[PDB]
This record gives structure tokens, C-alpha cells and sequence, in this order.
């Protein structure tokens, strides 16, 4: 393996190249790279540098697009099978399929979701990934105050690389990922520069298309992507930025469905999670009923699920090395296993 | 509160089982109040079942699931004397 | 050929790999910076760096499991003998053994402890990490507010160290230690930047597993690590980190 010149290292870019349908734009800039990297000594921390260089451009996507899929009752279906509810999202992405259906070419939108922590409006993301076929991506900002993260570094400085995207566009060889931004809400402020100050330039709907990352100056149009953004309370995010993204509420659950949705998901959820058996750990609807009308009231889910594996893995310890062959649960048992009661029939006067 | 004030004021009870609500403009004026989903399924919850409301929710009220709105009696009024005749019959 | 080639370097990483399983996903990455490594003139500061975190990504552990004790008795043997009364937190942890043994593979979970100062709540940690056989290692974060401490920096920062949860990882040298997280409640939140955003990746049961930080970017998985918490008082818990997490109450 003695290729290490010209010969070859300027071959597999160039060659790599070719079943990409590159911007007429950057091929200027890879052709004086190619022919300064041929003038230049095999040797040296500059050539190794532009080489590196050189390298992050021909690993970028340039027009490679993944297939989408087309069918609505086909990912509608998909779309609903794991979670109840949440009409809002599964009405919206419908009608965003439906556009792009109509018009012929891949489209990408930005937009937003926002209500009580803990209604399920990150787990709905990757199902909407596995419809729509788009690859997912997500990473967390919350916390994050380095602005560097998602704009890179100079490529004249030691270690710098471009900034987080152009991790994610490299990592997924389509150019069309599912990015998924998460909990703005929380980001740093106010002792160094702000990061959304520079977010700014990505979620302009249309200039986006001209994004000029710092490490690679050539301007990358990413404006197919489908950008989501996920804030419990619609305040805290600054006003400019908040305007850019449409907002969608979702809403708070019913008992009479977080019911259902409990009995269809979360009960079968926790029982595989268990290990056990239906024979094992039957539980009744009306143990649920009275489990939601007691002992949690509240828009979330995950108080009903720690309720209901606390329960499950009670019955779980009985059996493995209790007594009892096949624990069943009934009313009566309840304040055996979950404790006592906390909110009551509170009525001051009835009459 | 006016409500309250009156069953004092006569001695009277208030009528068993009647929730209410909505804001009051110095002349019996009912007016719309918001969060309606909380209130309907807290005083379904409660067993109370007379419940009445400002007219100009109606629209909001009739937007709930029918299960959520079964077995209770809404009574719309924009005067407030209405609800002094329907506390006190 | 001998006068320490660098090939040698490459192999040390290679053979330090070759044992320990790693996931496929991250297989490729360290395949081309080797690839590169060997290339770059090695008084370049970039070879500095690149082999020191290559080093750094050979020496996590990959599927490397402690093994379990799961017999009952012994678990009441091994918690009595050290700790009276306080029977909630006995049988919540044998509970666990009782799950963990009807479904074979090891598990993680989240827990968190609560009441007076002074009962013992860091010493009882000690005492579950011999019974269950795990390892033990404490972490404090009271009052902390350098969040970047949690998932290091760039790794172009001159400085820059992985989060410390890679070090422990690298110190118990286990995919599922028992971390220690100490004094919540006093933890810092300010305009610094608050590390209670940057906890609710890690705390989160569901998407932790695939856990991320700046230094090393390829994800680390977490799921079957068995956190622990401790505080003096609930109220001051920002709420959505509360939420996560199952409260008993010594
Ligand atoms: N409609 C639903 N169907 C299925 N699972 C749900 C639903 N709603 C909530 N969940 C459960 O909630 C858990 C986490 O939900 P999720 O994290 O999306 O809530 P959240 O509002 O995103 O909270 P946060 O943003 O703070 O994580 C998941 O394990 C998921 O199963
Ligand atoms: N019931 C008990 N069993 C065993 N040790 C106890 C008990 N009550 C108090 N202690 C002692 O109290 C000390 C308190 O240590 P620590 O766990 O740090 O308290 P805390 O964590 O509540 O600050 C421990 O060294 C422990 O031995
Ligand atoms: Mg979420």
C-alpha cells in the first residue's frame, strides 16, 4: 500500500465525486485545492491540513436524497399505532405529506411543539422518522452555551472542526435528515455570547439555503431538512427567534383515554419490561380506574407509569420468592401494594 | 361571592349540588372566562350538577367530547339576576 | 523491526480493542483516525492530541459486564449487618434483585433518597454496591455550575478533558457501575449555566441511551447504570428533574 502521493489521494476525491450531483459553485474551489495539493510537498503539517480539509468537503452529500415515502394510510398507520391521541401532530404531519405528495419535490418546513413536560412530544419523533423515512437525528442544546458547537472553528486554528450539523449531515449520507433540536427552552444565556444568536441563520425559512459554516466557507443550501424544536412553556425563548417557528400545543390528557391509552401501551410497556405473564400478573381495568381516579391526577404519564410498575414489581417480588404462585390484584389489595391514599374524596360540605 | 353574600343575607342554603363560576361587571353582566376543560372535568369529578356559565363560551363548551359533558345541565346567562333566580327558586 | 515503530502505537490501541465488543457503529470511527494517525508528522500537535484521544476512546469499556449476586438471603445477610431498620429502602432494593432476576440480562434504573441529614444515606450506597456486587464510586455536584464539566469540551479547546462520567466510566472499567450522584438540592443554578439542563440527558430513562458528550462524539450508552440521588428536602429540586425520578423517603 504505497499510493500515499498524488497518485491516489487525489484520485479517490476526484473519483468520489462523480455520482454526485455537486453545485457547479464548489467544484471551482476543490479544483485549485487539488492542484495546490499537487504543487505542495507529500509531507508537511500543511499539506496534511488541506488535505483534512480537502477530505470534509468530498465526504458532504451534495444533491444525494433519500427516498421518501408517499403513502399516507400506510405511515398513518404507523404514525398512530404507538401512542394515543395527540391529535394535533398526527393531523399536521398528514397534511405535510400531503403537499409534498402534490408537488412533486422534497420540502422541508421548521416548526415547534410546547405543553406539560412529560406528554410524550420527544418519543413521537422517531415514529415520525420511521414514517416518513427521513433518518433521524437529535441532540440535545439544552445547557449548551458554546456557539462554536454549531458554528466550528477558523481551520487555520489546531483542532477545529465544522460546527455540529455538518456532523450530523456527514453521519446521515442523505441530505435530508430529520434534525431534531431539543429543549430550546433551556439554553445558556448571558456570560458568554448567546448560541441562539447564531441560530438565527439556520431557521430562516428561505436563508437558510445559504448557510456559511466558519470551518467550510463554501455556502451549504440544507433547506430540505425538517427542523423541530421542542419548549414546554412558549415564553422564555427570545421574541425574534420565537416569531421564525410555528408553534403547535399539545395538550394535556383525559382520564377516560389516559385509561386507554394505559391499558393498550403502558401496561403491556411494563410488563414485558417485568418479564412476567398474564397468568402471572393479571390486573384488572377496574384497579386502573380507581388507581387514576385516586391516586394521580395529572396532564403527564409518568406518574401513571411509576404507579403502575410500582405495583407490577410488588407483585413480581411476591412471586419469585413470596408465596403466592399468581398474585391478583383486586381493590382491596391495593392499599397492600401501593401504600395508602393520598388524594381523598374531598368535599368540605355536602350539604 | 354575590352568590355567597345572598345566602347569608336570607339564610337561605344554597341550592345542594350547584357550582359556579365566571366574572361579574358591576351590573350583573356575565363575561368569558377561559380554561374551560379544567373546570368541566374538575366539577364532573365533584359530583356537582348544575353547573352554569357565561353565554358567550357556549360556543367552548359545546367543543368538548360529549363523554366529558355528559349528565350536567348547563344553564347560559349573561344577567346575572337569572342565576339569582335559579340559586334561590 | 524494532526502535519503537508507530505502528506500535496503532497496535497497542488495536490489540487493547480486540477483546472487549464494541459497537459496530464506532468500529469505523477509530479505524480512520488510526488510519490518519499514522500519517501525520509526529511532532505536530495534532498528532498529540489525535493519539491522545484515540487513547481516550480505546479504553472504555464495551459490554464488559461485573457480574451479579442474586441470592436473596445473602442480601439480607450483607444489608443487616450494617444498617438498622429503615426497611423501605431494604425492600425496594430486593425488589430490584427479584426483577432483575426474572428477565436474565442486567438493568439499570433511577432512584432517589430524601429526609434528614445525618441518617446514612451515603453509607447504605456503599453497603448496596457490596451486595449487589457492583462497583461503587461517589460524584458530588453540590452547588456546581461549570455544566460543561458534565460533557467536556470541543476537543479543539486547549484544556479540554472528556465530561467526568467518561473518567469514571474509564476508572470502573464496567458497563454498569453505580454512580453516586450527591447533594442535588444544593445544586448550583445561576446564569452561569445551570447543569440541571444538561442532567435531564443523562436522567432521562428513556433517550439516555444513547448519551453524548462534546469530546468524544460517538454516543455512550448508559442503560444499565443504577443512579442514586440524595437530598435534604425536596421542594428546591427543579421540577422537571423531579419528575424523572422515583422518591423514597427515608
Ligand atoms: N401518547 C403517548 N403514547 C405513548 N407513550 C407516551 C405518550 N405520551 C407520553 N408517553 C411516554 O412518555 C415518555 C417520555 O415522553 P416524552 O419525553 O416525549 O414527554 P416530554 O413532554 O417529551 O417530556 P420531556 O420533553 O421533558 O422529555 C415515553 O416513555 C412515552 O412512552
Ligand atoms: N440506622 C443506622 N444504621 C447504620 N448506620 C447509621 C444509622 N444511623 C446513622 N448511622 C450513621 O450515620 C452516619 C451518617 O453518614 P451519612 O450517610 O453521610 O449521613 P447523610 O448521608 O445522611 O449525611 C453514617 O456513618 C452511619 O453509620
Ligand atoms: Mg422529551
Amino acid at each position: 500500500l504505497e499510493k500515499d502521493d498524488k497518485d491516489a489521494i487525489e484520485e479517490k476525491f476526484r473519483e468520489r465525486l462523480k455520482e454526485l450531483v455537486v453545485p457547479k459553485h464548489v467544484m471551482d474551489v476543490v479544483d485549485e485545492e487539488l492542484s495546490k495539493l499537487g504543487l505542495l510537498d507529500n509531507h508537511s503539517s500543511e499539506f496534511n491540513v488541506t488535505r483534512n480539509y480537502l477530505d470534509w468537503l468530498t465526504s458532504i452529500p451534495w444533491g444525494k436524497y433519500s427516498n421518501e415515502n408517499l403513502d399516507l394510510a400506510r405511515a398513518q398507520a404507523v404514525l398512530e399505532e404507538d401512542h394515543y391521541g395527540m391529535e394535533d401532530v398526527k393531523k399536521r404531519i398528514l397534511e405535510f405529506i400531503a403537499v409534498s405528495q402534490l408537488r412533486g419535490s422534497t420540502q422541508g418546513k421548521i416548526l415547534c411543539f410546547y405543553g406539560p413536560p412529560g406528554v410524550g412530544k420527544t418519543s413521537i419523533a422517531r415514529s415520525i422518522a420511521r414514517a416518513l423515512n427521513r433518518e433521524y437525528f437529535r441532540f440535545s442544546v439544552g445547557g449548551m452555551t458554546d456557539v462554536a458547537e454549531i458554528k466550528g472553528h477558523r481551520r487555520t486554528y489546531v483542532g477545529a472542526m465544522p460546527g455540529k450539523i455538518i456532523q450530523c449531515l456527514k453521519k446521515t449520507k442523505t441530505e435530508n435528515p430529520l434534525i431534531l433540536i431539543d429543549e430550546v427552552d433551556k439554553i445558556g444565556r448571558g456570560y458568554q455570547g448567546d448560541p441562539s444568536s447564531a441560530l438565527l441563520e439556520l431557521l430562516d425559512p428561505e436563508q437558510n439555503a445559504n448557510f456559511l459554516d466558519h470551518y467550510l466557507d463554501v455556502p451549504v443550501d440544507l433547506s430540505k431538512v425538517l427542523f423541530i424544536c421542542t419548549a414546554n412553556v412558549t415564553d422564555t425563548i427570545p421574541e425574534p427567534l420565537r416569531d421564525r417557528m410555528e408553534m403547535i400545543n399539545v395538550s394535556g390528557y383525559v382520564a377516560q383515554e389516559k385509561l386507554a391509552i394505559a391499558e393498550r401501551y403502558l401496561v403491556p410497556q411494563a410488563r414485558a419490561l417485568c418479564g412476567l405473564d398474564e397468568s402471572k400478573a393479571k390486573l384488572s381495568s377496574d384497579v386502573l380506574t380507581l388507581l387514576i381516579k385516586q391516586y394521580c391526577r395529572e396532564s403527564g404519564v409518568r406518574n401513571l407509569q411509576k404507579q403502575v410498575e410500582k405495583v407490577l414489581r410488588k407483585s413480581a417480588y411476591k412471586i419469585v420468592s413470596g408465596e403466592a404462585e399468581s398474585v391478583e390484584v383486586t381493590p382491596e389489595n391495593l392499599q397492600d401494594f401501593v401504600g395508602k391514599p393520598v388524594f381523598t374524596v374531598e368535599r368540605m360540605y355536602d350539604v | 361571592i354575590v352568590t355567597a353574600l345572598l345566602s347569608l343575607a336570607m339564610g337561605r342554603p344554597v341550592r345542594q349540588n350547584l357550582a359556579m363560576t365566571g366574572e361579574v361587571s358591576l351590573t350583573g353582566k356575565i363575561l368569558p372566562v377561559g380554561g374551560i376543560k379544567e373546570k368541566t372535568i374538575a366539577a364532573k369529578r365533584a359530583g356537582v350538577t348544575c353547573i352554569v356559565l357565561p353565554a358567550e363560551n357556549k360556543k367552548d363548551f359545546y367543543d368538548l367530547a360529549a363523554f366529558i359533558t355528559e349528565g350536567l345541565e348547563v344553564h347560559f346567562v349573561e344577567h346575572y339576576r337569572e342565576i339569582f333566580d335559579i340559586a334561590f327558586p
